RNA sequence: GAGAGGA
DNA sequence: CGCTCTGCTCCTTCTCCTTTCCTCT
DNA sequence: CAGGAGAAGGAGCAGAGCG
């Protein structure tokens, strides 16, 4: 494949792929874009349900395309596998008709309620009961 | 016969951690909300705790003395039989150890929002 | 007493222990020319009632298993029909010793 | 009467194959010309008939008879036994001589 | 390097194993009841169904009056479900089980002073509030209560009003409902006891067939084992208007207990609101919070219709269940609703003017698209009845919260990477590490990594294709699976044995300094701790009180993090 | 370890 | 009325035992 | 290296009920 260097599959490039598309979907799945979110999530706005706010996956070949920044040429195929890997980790949500749109997590981890882990603090040194995953396996 | 993705440099000695290494991230501060149901968890178990159904456990010397009569008694202890009860609901056998035929009294566990923690 | 003529089908044996006040009992004609009981090889066995049970464990200082037992289905136990836990004495003849009794209990 | 043991238990109960093991053993015994006295061959039938069934002296059929773990295990089929009585949790009281 | 004699010490191996069931429920028991208590739980959940005689001989505490003592505090308090059966060939016996429903109260009791006081909308009046917690705090401490011990316990005709309306109140709500026999007879007994009596009575005639005799049976059983079931939900007793003044008024002699399934659908509500605030804005979020408050007591029941349980589910007609479980998900006239009942009881202090853009206040139409575009997710958050008519499927809505929360519990503990491989794993099927690769496009090496780590855990299995006579390795090929019912028991085990954990933990921390806990209330002197107290005592006594509340707050986050796997 | 008396 | 499970009963292929020890070499 | 005896899976039919 064109994603592979010196025999193995890189991360570096793919990463930087993924994050190019995942913020071109963003910018397109939503009225402004990022700075939606700069005051917070009490301001935010959001697209109509009619609306047509997903991207098809021709799209992300036209601005990978105009871009230049893959620096190869990536066929339809290929792009679509790219975002079909990214749309694990709750990223790009997918739609009928090979539509894509990202989730609200993925641009909410950008920055009890267990899905927003991220924001929960690490516990503090030399304290007991403290809760571990792997403690009873 | 060796791996193909391993060296002998890391074998030679059987290190299992023995302790966890991979936390919740239930572990964070607590917050004021948090701080409220807490006392509202241990308030109540404590309430229950002097509540009438504990029977929990698994100097009173038999002589007479002057200094332990003008003493109180140290409470009005209530037992589980004392308890007003709904006959039909226990089962019939249980009738011989309750207070079938026994005064009434009821405590009741009041609520106080105040926390009890100190600071 | 259910009498088969030659054959039963183990549908009907499942459904033969299924009764909680009586019972049911199945015999062979094969199984039923001789009784068991007239053969020179089978002692005399007596069933014992609940008194008599009593009063051989009370003498023996013994318990309901302790006693040799005799398995359910034994062609002389299902012969006598005794159901489990009741002790069958038997008199029991040796050229040596003359006749002693010995007990069993149904299991 | 047929020599086999087994079959006579099949057919005519237990007693008569305790009588059967009795009247073999001290024919086979009697008809070499030696002298045991049949009380131990009274004893010999009772022990093989007072479970119910008739039970060998293999090891098979003395685990059939005999609780003790630690017995069976020194007599045939240690290991089998060992970690069958582990397994099973059993709880044997020692008052064997073995 | 630490010496075995200090590992068994400071390592927490010593109740590494311990079944979680009865780690937790034992310590529970022992928390709030007491060591004998603990004891007859423990036996309980150990053996099951046992009798007085077998809980007298199976204990060295074998007083007789202390195991009955034992039984009717837990009876009274609801932590045992007894079973009077009648035995044909002579004397009956009865035989007691562990209620796991008065446990699970016992555990969630924070949580439900918590949602009894937020869900009434009276804590913004700040007088009542007291009232209804001193009220549920009685309630769920005492077990069962009559409302004339209740009101006969004040003095003031005002005092004695409130209360009783706030009675009145949360019956109505449904957090409190009258307490019968029937929430002391296991549901599996309970069928097996309507199976007769609808099979036996069929006359000995030829039935239709004996499997279609057994479908009649099944058939007349589940009708009244529904109406029983909610009978206790009818309300027959709330009913007595008028005895004077022409008031709705609780009748005196019923006893009230706490409805443990509205509590535990109201924690299912809350669990939904929680990830759709993952998916929507703020104020569609705050829609779908309050349409789950409408339709929440008309809700089915989180655990199942209580059939499940009771028999075998089926041949293959278990199915059924799922539809006829459907069909009321769809047809209990309280779950159906319009934009028009929300924006009736939407809050003014929501804007709900600007928050949805046409194209790149309490409008009907602005909560109707807010519903619209919940309903038009992948995620079923609300599905379309009728045009313009909504209602949240259940039914539909549980496996896919529980594959969210188990992917970032996943997520949180290990790597992101690990979500990604089991996600990919999941929606994937039977895929080899080369297709795993070229469909996760990562390295080998931290795929292989990241799966060993995982199949620690029963969240990926192995599946093994032998390629020769003999299954050995270096031949065979491994396939991955998923397995997600083997993922979500073995997390939810993981869950009860940390929630176990931490209250052992912090029973130990009491008892061990339990001096100067008991000389904070020796002499009444709580209030007065810096003004009594050695400093050192200070100083204790404040990390003893600490250490509690980091240790509940820990709990309650494990609640709220199990409940989902706790749900079916 | 295994080769063979031996009674 | 064939069809389709259970259930039973063969049939085959597998596992655990074979004094006493008493020496030397 | 022979001899004996169980436990465990295939495998081929009766038997029951059925839609």
């Amino acid at each position: 494949g064109p994603w592979f260097t010196d025999g193995e599959l890189d991360i570096e490039f793919i990463n930087s792929l993924l994050t190019i598309v995942w913020r071109f979907i963003s910018e397109n799945t939503f009225p402004n874009g990022f700075k939606n979110f700069e005051n917070g999530p009490k301001k935010n706005v959001f697209y109509a349900p009619n609306v047509k706010n997903y991207s098809t996956t021709q799209e992300i070949l036209e601005f990978i395309t105009a871009a230049q920044v893959a620096n190869v040429e990536l066929t339809p195929s290929n792009i679509r596998s790219l975002c079909e890997v990214l749309v694990y980790d709750d990223k790009l949500e997918k739609v009928t008709h090979d539509c894509y749109r990202v989730t609200l997590e993925s641009i909410l981890q950008m920055n009890f309620s267990i899905f927003n882990y991220f924001k929960m603090f690490p516990a503090s040194k030399h304290d007991k009961e403290v809760v571990y995953f792997d403690e009873w396996t | 016969n060796l791996p193909f993705g391993l060296g002998y440099g890391d074998v030679g000695k059987n290190h299992i951690t023995e302790f966890p290494s991979i936390p919740l991230p239930i572990n964070g501060p607590i917050t004021n909300k948090e701080r409220s149901l807490a006392v509202k968890y241990i308030n109540f178990g404590k309430t229950v705790k002097d509540g009438p159904f504990y029977t929990g456990s698994m100097t009173n010397d038999g002589i007479e003395r002057y200094s332990d009569k003008y003493l109180k008694k140290r409470k009005i202890g209530i037992s589980i039989d004392d308890h007003p009860y709904n006959l039909n609901l226990f089962p019939n056998e249980l009738y011989n150890v309750m207070g079938i035929n026994k005064k009434k009294l009821l405590a009741i566990s009041k609520f106080n929002n105040a926390d009890d923690v100190f600071t | 007493i259910f009498v088969y003529q030659n054959n039963i089908t183990p549908s009907a044996m499942k459904l033969v222990p299924s009764i909680p006040p009586a019972t049911i009992e199945t015999f062979n004609e094969a199984a039923l020319v001789v009784n068991i009981t007239h053969h020179e090889l089978v002692p005399k066995h007596i069933r014992l009632s609940s008194d008599e049970k009593r009063e051989l464990l009370k003498r023996y200082r013994l318990k309901e298993s302790q006693l040799p037992r005799i398995q359910r289905a034994d062609p002389v136990a299902l012969y006598l029909g005794l159901k489990r836990g009741e002790v069958v004495k038997i008199i029991r003849k040796s050229e040596t010793s003359g006749r002693y009794a010995s007990y069993r209990i149904c299991m | 009467t047929t020599n086999h043991v087994l079959e006579v238990f099949s057919v005519l109960g237990i007693e008569a194959a305790r009588y059967s093991i009795i009247r073999e053993i001290n024919y086979t015994m009697s008809n070499h010309g030696m002298s045991v006295d049949p009380r131990h061959i009274q004893l010999l039938g009772d022990v093989m008939t007072y479970k119910g069934e008739v039970l060998g002296i293999t090891r098979f059929g003395l685990s059939k008879m005999r609780d003790s773990v630690l017995q069976l295990a020194s007599f045939e089929k240690t290991t089998d036994h060992l970690f069958d009585a582990a397994f099973y949790m059993k709880k044997d009281a020692v008052e064997g001589v073995s | 390097l630490v010496t075995p004699e200090d590992v068994m010490t400071i390592s927490s191996l010593e109740q590494r194993t311990l079944n979680p069931d009865l780690f937790l429920y034992k310590e529970l028991v022992k928390a709030h009841l007491g060591e004998r208590a603990a004891s007859v739980i423990g036996m309980l959940v150990a053996l099951g169904r046992l009798s007085v005689r077998e809980l007298v001989e199976k204990i060295d505490g074998m007083d007789v009056d202390s195991v009955k003592t034992t039984l009717v505090s837990l009876t009274q308090l609801r932590c045992v479900k007894y079973l009077q059966e009648t035995a044909i060939s002579g004397k009956k016996t009865t035989y007691y089980y562990y209620n796991e429903e008065g446990i699970h109260i016992l555990l969630y009791s924070g949580l439900i002073i918590d949602e009894i006081i937020t869900q009434m909308r009276v804590n913004d009046e700040e007088e009542h509030k007291q009232l209804v917690a001193e009220i549920v705090q009685n309630v769920i401490s005492l077990g069962s209560l009559t409302v004339e011990d209740y009101l006969s316990s004040v003095t003031s005709d005002s005092m004695k009003y409130t209360i009783s309306s706030l009675f009145v109140q949360l019956c109505e709500m449904g957090y409190l409902i009258q307490i019968s026999k029937l929430h002391y007879t296991p549901i599996e007994d309970l069928w097996q006891f309507l199976y007769e009596k609808h099979y036996k009575n069929i006359p000995r005639n030829s039935p239709l067939s004996d499997l279609k005799k057994r479908s009649q049976a099944k058939m007349n059983a589940k009708t009244d084992f529904a109406k029983i079931i909610n009978k206790p939900n009818e309300l027959s007793q709330i009913l007595t208007v008028d005895p004077k003044t022409s008031l709705r008024i609780v009748k005196p002699t019923v006893s009230l207990t706490i409805n443990l399934d509205r509590f535990m659908k109201g924690r299912r509500s809350k669990q939904l609101i929680n990830l759709a605030k993952t998916r929507v804005g703020s104020v569609t979020a705050q829609v779908y919070k309050i349409a789950l408050r409408l339709t929440e007591q008309k809700s089915p029941k989180i655990r199942d219709p209580l059939t499940q349980t009771g028999l075998l589910q089926d041949l293959e007609e278990a199915k059924s269940f799922q539809d006829e479980a459907e069909l009321v998900e769809e047809k209990t006239p309280g779950l159906t609703f319009n934009a028009i009942d929300l924006a009736r009881h939407l809050p003014a202090e929501l804007d709900l003017r600007g928050s949805l853009l046409s194209r790149k206040p309490h409008s009907a139409s602005l909560i109707n698209s807010h519903l619209k575009i919940l309903a038009s997710s992948n995620f079923p958050f609300l599905n379309e009845t009728k045009p313009g008519v909504y209602y949240v499927p259940y039914s539909k809505l549980m496996p896919v919260l529980k594959s969210s929360v188990y992917e970032y519990v996943i997520a949180s503990t290990l790597g992101p990477s690990a979500m990604r491989l089991s996600r990919c794993i999941r929606d994937n099927k039977l895929v080899s590490e080369k297709i795993i690769n070229s469909t996760a496009l990562m390295k080998e090496k931290d795929i292989r990594s990241t799966l060993a780590s995982l199949i620690r855990y029963n969240s990926v299995e192995i599946q093994e294709v032998p390629r020769t006579a003999d299954r050995s390795a270096s031949r065979a090929v491994f396939l991955f699976r998923c397995k997600e019912t083997h993922s979500y028991n073995f997390m939810r085990q993981n869950l009860e044995w940390n929630m176990a954990n931490l209250l052992f933990k912090k029973e130990k921390l009491k008892q061990e300094n339990s001096t100067l806990l008991k000389k904070a209330n020796r002499d009444d002197v709580k209030g007065r701790e810096n003004e009594l107290l050695l400093p050192s005592e200070l100083n204790q006594l404040k990390m003893v009180n600490e250490r509690e509340l980091n240790v509940f707050a820990r709990l309650s986050r494990l609640l709220s993090l199990w409940e989902v796997f706790q749900m079916a």
